[PDB]
């Protein structure tokens, strides 16, 4: 299905159509982030981007190289003033149990 | 490293053993690295304890998609066979037999 997202400007008889998986990439407002990590940990390109159980983003691509694995994100505009650029990344693409008498 | 960059062709059974002929995606061909390892990641093992409990072996991901995972070299000439190790300790150790040599 074709959908139709308006905007404003000069009119125009031309488009370039993106897939549904770049939508996100091409919104007039966006926070792109290059990420690096030595391993992948088991992240596609279609998890979200989560902040206080809340998503606020989405994975857009993964790219392996020599030096390890590099993640492009992208976080929507209506939290983007929420991001506070010196802020950490954590991994929750994995579950960590541990046992003991206590804790 | 986590991301998909082969596939396992073939399986045969010989009398010596299991043969397999696997085949590596041009992309990553420059990634291989001869002197590399190859380890089983099909079994999944848990090892409790007071103190050491791990879960080694494949993950709840790696269980459900299985395979060989690759541990990258530095530098080799990518000689023809290859050795494929029980498990990471016996990867580690370079031992490819189960009873250890006497000393």
């Amino acid at each position: 299905t074709f959908e139709l997202v308006p905007g404003d400007g000069e009119p125009r008889k031309e488009f370039v159509v993106v897939p549904g998986e770049k939508a996100l990439l091409h919104e007039p407002d966006v926070l792109t982030l290059t990420l690096t990590a030595p391993e992948s940990y088991g992240i596609d390109a279609g998890q979200p981007l989560i902040l206080h159980g809340v998503q606020v983003g989405q994975v857009i691509d993964r790219k392996l190289t020599s030096k390890g694995v590099t993640f492009t994100v992208a976080i929507e505009p209506q939290h983007r003033e929420l991001v506070k650029g010196d802020s950490k990344f954590v991994v929750n693409s994995r579950v960590d149990v541990k046992v003991g008498l206590d804790g | 490293h986590g991301v998909q960059v082969g596939q396992v062709i073939d399986r045969k059974l010989t009398s010596k053993g299991v043969t397999f002929t696997v085949a590596i995606e041009p992309q990553h061909r420059e990634l291989v690295k001869g002197d590399s390892k190859f380890v089983v990641n099909s079994r999944v093992d848990v090892k409790v304890g007071l103190d050491g409990v791990e879960f080694l072996g494949a993950s709840a991901s790696e269980w459900i998609n299985g395979g060989i995972r690759i541990l990258p070299g530095d530098k080799g000439e990518m000689k023809a066979s290859y050795p494929l190790y029980a498990n990471l300790e016996k990867a580690l150790e370079n031992s490819l037999s189960d009873l250890p040599t006497t000393t």
